[PDB]
RNA sequence: AGCACAGUCUUAACGAUGGAUGUCUUGGUUCCUACAGCGAUGAAGGCCGCAGCAAAAUGCGAUACGCAAUGAAAAUUGCAGUGACUGAAUCAUCAGAAUGCUGAAUGUAAACUACACCAAUUCCCUGGGAAUAGUGGUACUCCUACAGAAA
RNA sequence: UUUGUUUUGUAGCAAUAGUAAUUCGUAAUUAUCCGAAGUGGUAAGGACUAUCCUUGAAAAAAGGAGGGAACGGCUUUGUGCUUUGCUACUCUUAAUACUUGUAUG
RNA sequence: UUGUGUUGAAGCGAAAUACGUGAGUUUUCGUGGAACAUCUCCCUAGUGCAGAUCUUGGUGGAAGUAGCAACUAUUCAAAUGAGAACUUUGAAGACUGAAGUGGAGAAGGGUUUCUUGUCAACUGUGAUUGAACAAGAGUUAGCCGCUCCUAAGGGAUAGCUGAAAAGUGUUUAAAGGGGUCCCCGUCUCAAAAGGGAAACAGGUUGAUAUUCCUGUGCCAAUAGUAUUAUGAGUUAGAUGGUAACAUAUAUAUAAAUGAACUCCUUUACAUAGGCUUUACACUCGGGGUGCGUUUUCUUUGCACUUUACCU
RNA sequence: ACGGACCAAGGAGUCUAGCAAAUGUGCAAGUGUAUAUGAUUCUUUAAACAUUUUACGCAUAAUUAAUG
RNA sequence: UAAAGCUAAAUAUAUGUAGGAGACCGAUAGCAAACAAGUACCGUGAGGGAAAGAUGAAAUAGUACUCAGGAAUGAGCAAU
RNA sequence: GAUGUUAGGAGGGCAAAUCCGCCGAAUUUAAGCAUAUAAUUAAGCGGAAGAAAAGAAAAUAACUAUGAUUCCUUUAGUAACGGCGAGUGAACAAGGACCAGCUCAAACGGUUAAUCCUUCGUUUGGUGCAAACCUUUCGACGGAAUUGUCGUU
């Protein structure tokens, strides 16, 4: 909801930020990829 | 067989009273060297509806002698007492209609 | 009769029950009786039972970091006295 | 780039300003890197590692001249003083362990296990 | 139990961690004179007032305090009208 | 430029699909041997962070894919960059330093980054000179000693 | 220093804003924003009447009252009290200056 | 023990004037690219599959079949594009019909939001679309909420039980505060719809608005000393009205002495019925401005004509 | 009558204890060196080798509730 | 010689760590996990729990160039 | 006894294969089933170490006698228990591994607690670059202790 704690909102974050593709440098040398609407938090 | 209704009366989960708007318990006056030898008055200010129960109950206030200040009493009231009434309790109280006295 | 036994009632699931533990950090922690269901958490132990070898060897101790164990390992072949420093060049 | 050995020698001065410096280019760096610019940002991780060292020798410093303070007075800080297994510590001294009594320690001194041979 | 290791508490080299330069600050800065700065998250709008003043020598009307879902927080400082945001941004780049 | 009926079924050759078989194996399994407690000096576990470009795993803790020291010792590189002509680049060791928020968690709380009380606190120079709302302490039970109150 | 008669102002906010228009290089000018009513839909308030073998929370917080504990200032004797000589004095808001750790949110 | 392998081992596909009765054995060609036998004799076993509604994996006929059927409905032209019934624009015909696929929130979700790209897969037809994919960005509060209070109730303390684990929660408690000896007194959690200090309007962005900007306010807090200034009162606390009661208008109605101990009020409360007042809503007529109809009629039909909190 | 649409791979009388019979082997009124010890054996070797002239099991005698 | 107490060795170790081995298994086997495995994912929860190894000697040889296609791709007199 | 944010300390939790206490089934077998068996087991609660626990006879034996505990071979599937059914089941001696004995209480010591602890100091020397560590006995102070520490056996 709109309305969030600090400790659920950081975690929404962090889930967000572990969802972004592997950067082509590394390789040039991911299966932990979710939807938001497939796989739920359930966090 | 399982636990039949009587039985899961006395656990005290949903048979608890329903006492949410109850008043208070009625009591009269803790013993006190007044009421074994005299007279102690009390002014009746209210009678109240008690949800649980269909006796009224009479809110009589009482002028604390060891200190000052006043005590507020829930009695059961008796049919005929009025607020405004003062009722004398203790062993010399004269016998009427609210009284509190030794049997 | 809508919400019925199946879909209908299954539409009316939301409020959690269970939240995420701050010991554990697994959604385990029952909302109205305050107690993790997975380790107890406001109870000093741990909750741990023998007729669950999966659920003590998935959060027995080696499943984590062991930031200070792992350290003193191999303190007992070096037997070096604390303070001490190599000797310099 | 710096080294610890030729800082060793600072003063606490000259330690302290030194790391507030390389904390100022440090942060100077890092708002180059959040603007567009980027020509720069492979000097962070020496202006870190530098900002470690400062920090090392530095606290290494305090330490150090801490423990001269405390030096004997038998009653050191808990940081300062063993930080042995709890057990080690709570375990009886050695002296504490081979005690003996005076009835014993004499029957001991008396009559010793002795060396001897057979024909 | 004594401390001998300078103190690792949050510093204004580390309360403010640069500035922002997205559309949406960079219009900020000439249309309504403020400044816009992410910072650490255990910063509050005293911290942020208190290190800006000794980062760059400019007092602020107001800090407004967002958290963002990045893990860090952003402020948007009005500095006072004495002075003006554009000098003081084009200074720092 | 011409000719085959179509379908269904059989055989052969070559393919498609599929991943069997064979061959590999930085893995497992079993036995033998040796050592063996970690924690209020804050453990195990959990969160949150940390790289120039960095999701996971691994490593680490605001000094954050690593500091110092010791041994080896020239590479490390995807780019960028960093290195001596060896405390420097990288490995190994790892004793010094440092080790976020929690967690027995222990000031009160907790789907709060909520709220107390007591010391103001910390740093620099050899009594001054600064900067800080920041830093410590405060659980329950028990032992030894001490304190002034009580019959 | 009283009672009767006119003008102004959308009572201040307030027109500077908004809206609907007419123009002008493509930001500016101009004009309007006032004369009366009906229906009872919604909401709230009021004063009531009626019902209960049903009488329909609490605390934080805030206020009022009963009571009458204490009592000027400058100077002075003796041991806070009796004392001598003089009177212009006590609270309340706001600002400022200095101390107080950095004295708004 | 004694052998084969890069002059190609194992395996695999097809085979053979081959041998065996048979399980099989042995050869050829092709493929393969690194190991393989031992039948000389023996030792050993997780040693032989057609089935077990067997286990796992792969694949069929059914079959281009069933089917892609709620929600009345689409059409013309243009743009983009390799490609347009289902992307965009204009026109038309219609629908939802204020009990709305209209605006705000809660639970739940967690970046789906915005912009720019973009189409491998998904978007059960197409697709240039998209809640897909990729890169950036976006959430601003003293006044909106949480935070505080207490409720149904939960946890814990003291005890008391119990091997403990746990069960109950004042059942022999010496259990913080106030004034200055006494008085009162378990702690803590539990409401984003109950109680509750205080905000409005206009504007602004691609995405935030009672949060930003502009203007105007309101609430709480503001320590000690000393100065000023504001007011009252005073030769130790004001005054009017018969009364109901009223009075401090200083920038600002700030001050009308008041201790301990008390007693009240507010907070603070159900349902039903009508009556009534106000605001908002709707509507009628006039004036003004703009637009529309005008073969015919029409002093006409429509739109705007506004005014927040605070004082 | 039930199971089987198809194909590949996996897929079921085994291991230990104890008894007996059968057969092979060694010795024979004896047989088995148990645990353990020693030994210039110690990659193999956790196996091989060895045992200063009443250990024990089974057998060498049976029968009886039993003194025997 | 009870109603008091201490005491090493020979003994045990499906745990952790570290070594060494085997007539063991050889990716449907062997631990569930040879791999980013107690991971992905499922359940409100207690819990449940996979699949997934192999180019080549060398990608410091991972397909240059041309043609046809909007592209994916395909073909070549072109290429490791 | 209370109360003390008085000084100095300890306990709490994790981890369990082996180990020590408690608590405690049923499936099963008996071709049914109830005693019995499963089993003094699983699950549950608590507590330790590198081992733990046991241990120096209120022990065996009946002999020409042995001599703390533990473990191995054996006694021995024996004595015995048991709807005497199913099933269950030790001990002594013997051979080995290892081998270790001790102290409180009680007694005795009062021409003298001869004991112990806390805190503050002194030096006797040594290994460390350092950090730190091992030895050192002269005390002083404050306590505990005669409601009994220490010495002797």
């Amino acid at each position: 909801g709109s309305i969030k704690r600090f400790r659920l909102k950081q975690r929404l974050g962090k889930c967000r930020r572990q969802n972004r593709p592997v950067p082509h440098w590394y390789r040039l040398k991911n299966t932990k990829r979710r939807h938001w609407r497939r796989t739920k938090l359930g966090l | 067989g399982r636990v039949i209704r009587g039985q899961r009366k006395g656990r005290g989960s949903i048979f608890k009273s329903h006492n949410h708007h109850r008043k208070g318990a009625a009591k009269l006056r803790h013993l006190d060297y007044c009421e074994k030898k005299g007279y102690i008055k009390g002014l009746v200010k209210d009678i109240i509806h008690d949800p649980g129960r269909g006796a009224p109950l009479a809110k009589v206030i009482f002028k604390r002698t060891e200190k000052y200040g006043k005590k507020e009493e829930l009695i059961i009231a008796s049919e005929g007492m009025f607020t405004g009434q003062y009722i004398s309790c203790g062993t010399k109280a004269p016998l009427s209609v609210g009284n509190i006295l030794p049997i | 009769g809508k919400a019925g036994k199946g879909t209908g009632s299954f539409g009316k699931r939301n409020g959690k029950t269970h939240f995420l533990c701050l010991r554990c950090g697994k959604r385990s922690y029952h909302l109205q009786k305050k107690k993790c269901a997975s380790c107890g958490y406001p109870s000093a132990k741990k909750r741990r039972f023998n007729w669950s070898v999966k659920a003590k060897r998935r959060n027995t101790t080696g499943t984590g970091r062991c930031r200070y164990i792992k350290t003193l390992r191999r303190k007992l072949k070096n037997k070096f006295t604390e303070g001490s420093t190599p000797k310099p060049k | 780039n710096v080294k610890a050995y030729e800082l060793r020698t600072l003063k606490k001065k000259e330690l302290l300003d030194k790391l507030d410096e390389l904390k100022k280019e440090l942060s100077g760096l890092r708002i180059s890197k959040a603007l567009g610019n980027s020509a720069k940002n492979s000097k962070i991780h020496g202006v870190r590692k530098n900002v470690a060292r400062v920090l090392t020798v530095y606290n290494q410093k305090r330490k150090m001249e801490l423990r001269q303070l405390y030096k004997n007075k038998k009653f050191k800080p808990y940081n300062l003083r063993k930080k042995l297994t709890k057990n080690k510590r709570l375990q009886l001294s050695p002296k504490q362990k081979a005690a003996m009594t005076l009835r014993q320690k004499k029957k001991v001194q008396n009559f010793p296990q002795r060396k001897y041979l057979v024909v | 139990i004594v401390k001998s290791c300078h103190s690792k508490t949050l510093d204004k080299y580390g309360l403010i961690k640069y500035p922002l330069t997205s559309e949406k600050a960079m219009k900020k800065i000439e249309e309504i004179n403020t400044l816009v700065f992410m910072c650490d998250k255990r910063a509050n709008k005293k911290n942020i007032k208190k290190s800006v003043k000794n980062l760059f020598g400019i007092e602020c009307d107001k800090v407004n305090v967002l958290n963002t879902l990045n893990g860090d927080k952003k402020a948007y400082v009005r500095l006072s009208g004495e002075h003006d945001a554009l000098e003081v941004a084009n200074k720092i780049g």
